[PDB]
């Protein structure tokens, strides 16, 4: 509004180091997902063990999401780490839901329960591996 | 500071309208009950100095505390009481309940 | 050359303690702004940071020269030698000008005495946010300024047609909110000293949902469905269901504590703590429901057998209903 001014600009290009976020979010998330999928190799007679597995893994994922969101500014969109934590939460919740379904079919159709349990002993780890590959590939290429 | 009571004299102008804008003060946690205006003299080793005092009386609100830390205590104690309806044969459930409530 | 002579003749017999037209008429000051960035609106302190380019222009018949040059363009070396109005911002907690590398000021004295004085400011203005409808709340909170010692009879401010002009609105630090508009206003206030002309600029901020949507809402609804998962586990396994209930309650209270720790201590009930309270009630009701189920198994088994399947339908329906009601109501309010 006052005149035309000469402006000199200087951009310093940066690049964040992912080591600390790996160590403090991605390792605990992956370890929690593994600890959750461990609940499939336990026998169907031990109900309290699998219930503890499921509940404690869901709580761990919740507190991990909370501690992971504290580091960032209070931003109003979803980051990549947010998508990773959401997918890990979905995996642990699906493990708990599968255990609940198995227990619901136990003592009534134990063949179907054993079938879906032996299938979930292979379906979850491969799906998690595929998701990890896709996520890391599409986010490290940029 | 520098001038004793034989060099300066403090007084409120109006003695009740000297301080204004108190009723408009909104505090997120307290509430101004009232305020007093006092005029006196202090005595130090160097002389007697004039003094005024504007003394507010803040009263603390209770709603936030009820909703934040009294209700959870009562609900945790009730969650402890539920263990009385459970039969004495289940030793892993009543222990669970009680221990968890203690921790909480 | 000759500009030195002009500057010396303007400051010969000049008293910078007397406003122009000290005993004739009030001094009309035209004020403009340029909002660089509206900083973070932190609700805990009820304040918000803003960075502006405050421009004040008035007429001074004493800085009136007659030469070929039309305008004198000067830095901050001659600001402390002429009269400068004492404009202060009445709702600023802490504000300060810029001094690197040289005081950020500008002084342009035209031929007929018209003076333009521009400076750079960073004001931490104050506005008491009514934290109801949180986080679905909208605020419109001001930036007020006026003269300090000169009442309405001496200094009168007046906006220009194109006074306030925001910048790009994209590189601002408005994270949780969103700029929607502004408006200027002029009024007259009464003080123990006199009547003052108080100008105001109201900025309209709308809280965009997001951070809270993913920080508290989703976690709490996911805890609610976690508590519902217990309704399908067989009723004979007591420890599993008791652990479910009690750990779910613990996580619920932790999340409520965090959510309330987000915003400051307010003694009223917001719309977020209401949500976490309803979720808490849901979890507690699922646990006492299982408790009564286990107690009635010893008394009458068919009662509990029907109660389980009754709850399996009654809980998710009541939660869908609650959600619908809540959301619709607040979005219309
Ligand atoms: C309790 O005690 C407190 C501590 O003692 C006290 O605080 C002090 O208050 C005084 C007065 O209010 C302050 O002194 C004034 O400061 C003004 C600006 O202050 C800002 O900058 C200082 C740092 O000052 C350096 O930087 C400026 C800008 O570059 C220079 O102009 C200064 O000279 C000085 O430069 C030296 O130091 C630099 C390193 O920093 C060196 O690089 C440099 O080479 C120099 O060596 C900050 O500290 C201030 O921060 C504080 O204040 C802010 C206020 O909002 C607070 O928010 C914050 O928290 C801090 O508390 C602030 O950022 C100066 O402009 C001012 O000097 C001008 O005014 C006086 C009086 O009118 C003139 O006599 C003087 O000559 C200056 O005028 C000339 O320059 C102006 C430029 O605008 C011209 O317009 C003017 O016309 C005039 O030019 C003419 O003369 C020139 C020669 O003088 C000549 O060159 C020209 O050509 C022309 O002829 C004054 O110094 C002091 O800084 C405060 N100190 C602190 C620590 O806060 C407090 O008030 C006390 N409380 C009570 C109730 O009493
Ligand atoms: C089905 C289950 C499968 C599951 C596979 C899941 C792979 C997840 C990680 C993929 C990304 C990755 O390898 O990180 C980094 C390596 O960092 C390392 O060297 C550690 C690799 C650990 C792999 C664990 C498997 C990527 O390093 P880069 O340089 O971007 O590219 C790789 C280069 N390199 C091959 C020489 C290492
Ligand atoms: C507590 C929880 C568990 C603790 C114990 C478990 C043992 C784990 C051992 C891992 C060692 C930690 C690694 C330290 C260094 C580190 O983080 O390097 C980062 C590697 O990130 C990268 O290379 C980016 C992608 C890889 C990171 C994470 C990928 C995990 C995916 C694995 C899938 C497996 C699960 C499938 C079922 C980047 O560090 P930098 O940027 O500073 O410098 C190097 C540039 N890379
Ligand atoms: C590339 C991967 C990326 C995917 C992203 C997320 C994926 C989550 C993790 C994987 C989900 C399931 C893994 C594969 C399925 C298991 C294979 C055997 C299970 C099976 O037979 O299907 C039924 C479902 O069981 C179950 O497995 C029940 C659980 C499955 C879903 C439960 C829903 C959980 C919701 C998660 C989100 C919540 C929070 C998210 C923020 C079992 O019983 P059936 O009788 O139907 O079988 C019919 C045959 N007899
Ligand atoms: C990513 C996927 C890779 C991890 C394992 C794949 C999914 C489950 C395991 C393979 C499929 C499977 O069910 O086979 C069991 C795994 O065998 C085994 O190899 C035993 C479990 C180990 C699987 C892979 C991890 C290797 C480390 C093993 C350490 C201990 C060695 C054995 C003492 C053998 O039995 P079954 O489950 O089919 O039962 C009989 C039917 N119900
Ligand atoms: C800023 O203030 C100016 C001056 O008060 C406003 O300009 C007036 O706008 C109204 C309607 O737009 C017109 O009827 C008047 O004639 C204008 N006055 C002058 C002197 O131009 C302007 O609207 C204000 N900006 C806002 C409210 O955003």
């Amino acid at each position: 509004s006052t005149g035309e001014y000469v402006v000199m600009t200087t951009h310093f290009h940066l690049k964040r180091k992912i080591g600390y976020f790996v160590i403090q979010t991605y390792l605990p998330c992956i370890m929690t997902v593994i600890l959750s999928q461990v609940s499939f190799w336990l026998n169907r007679e031990s109900v309290p063990a699998r219930t503890v597995f499921g509940v404690t893994t869901v709580l761990t994922m919740t507190t991990l999401s909370i501690s992971a969101r504290n580091s960032l500014p209070k931003v109003a969109y979803a980051t990549a780490m947010d998508w990773f934590i959401a997918v890990c939460y979905a995996f642990v919740f699906s493990a708990l839901i599968e255990f609940a379904t198995v227990n619901y079919f136990t003592k009534s159709q134990p063949a179907r329960a054993a079938k879906i349990d032996r299938l979930s002993r292979i379906a979850f780890p491969l799906l998690f591996g595929i998701f990890n590959l896709v996520y890391w590939a599409t986010y490290l290429n940029r | 500071y520098g001038y004793t009571t034989d060099d300066i004299e403090f007084y409120w102008r109006g003695d009740d309208n000297a301080v204004t804008g108190v009723t408009k003060i909104e505090l997120p946690q307290f509430s101004i009950v009232d305020y007093k205006l006092i005029t006196k003299k202090v005595v130090f080793s160097t002389g007697s100095y004039p003094r005024l005092s504007l003394s507010f009386k803040l009263k603390r609100n209770i709603g936030y505390f009820i909703l934040q830390t009294y209700m959870p205590s009562i609900l945790i104690t009730i969650l402890s009481w539920v263990s009385f309806w459970i039969n004495y044969d289940a030793s892993a459930a009543r222990v669970a309940l009680g221990i968890t409530t203690v921790l909480t | 050359g000759d500009v030195t002579v002009i500057l010396n003749n303007l400051l010969e017999g000049y008293d910078n303690k007397l406003r122009p037209d000290i005993g004739v008429k009030p001094t009309l000051i035209h004020t403009d702004m340029y909002v660089n960035s509206i900083g973070p609106v932190n609700a805990i302190n009820m304040e918000y940071t803003i960075d502006i380019f405050f421009a004040q222009t008035w007429y001074d018949r004493r800085l009136k020269f007659n030469s070929t040059i039309k305008v004198l363009r000067l830095n901050s070396n001659m600001v402390g030698k002429i009269w400068i109005p004492d404009t202060f911002f009445r709702n600023s907690k802490k504000a300060d000008a810029h001094w690197i590398t040289t005081p950020n000021r500008m002084l342009r004295i035209w031929n007929d005495g018209r003076v333009l004085y521009t400076l750079r400011l960073t004001i931490d203005a104050e506005c008491q946010l009514q934290l109801h409808n949180f986080p679905m709340d909208e605020h419109s909170c001001p930036l007020e300024f006026s003269s300090y010692g000169y009442p309405r009879e001496e200094i009168v401010y007046q906006w220009k047609r194109s006074s306030v002009e925001v910048g790009d609105t994209r590189s601002w630090r408005l994270y949780q909110f969103s700029f929607v508009g502004l408006r200027n206003t002029t009024e007259v206030v009464k003080t123990t000293s006199g009547d003052y002309v108080v100008m105001s600029v109201y900025f309209d901020l709308s809280r965009r949902m997001g951070y809270f949507t993913i920080q508290t809402y989703i976690p709490c609804t996911l805890i609610v469905v976690l508590s519902w998962v217990s309704f399908w586990i067989n009723k004979d396994a007591v420890p599993a269901r008791t652990s479910l209930g009690i750990t779910t309650v613990l996580t619920m209270t932790t999340l409520s504590t965090i959510a309330r720790k987000s915003l400051p201590k307010v003694s009223y009930v917001t719309a977020m703590d209401l949500f976490v309270s309803v979720c808490f009630i849901f979890v507690f009701s699922a646990l006492v429901e299982y408790g009564t189920l286990h107690y009635f198994v010893s008394s009458q088994p068919a009662r509990a057998a029907k109660m389980d399947s009754y709850a399996r339908i009654f809980f998710p329906t009541a939660f869908c209903l609650f959600n619908l009601v809540y959301w619709v109501s607040y979005l219309y309010l």
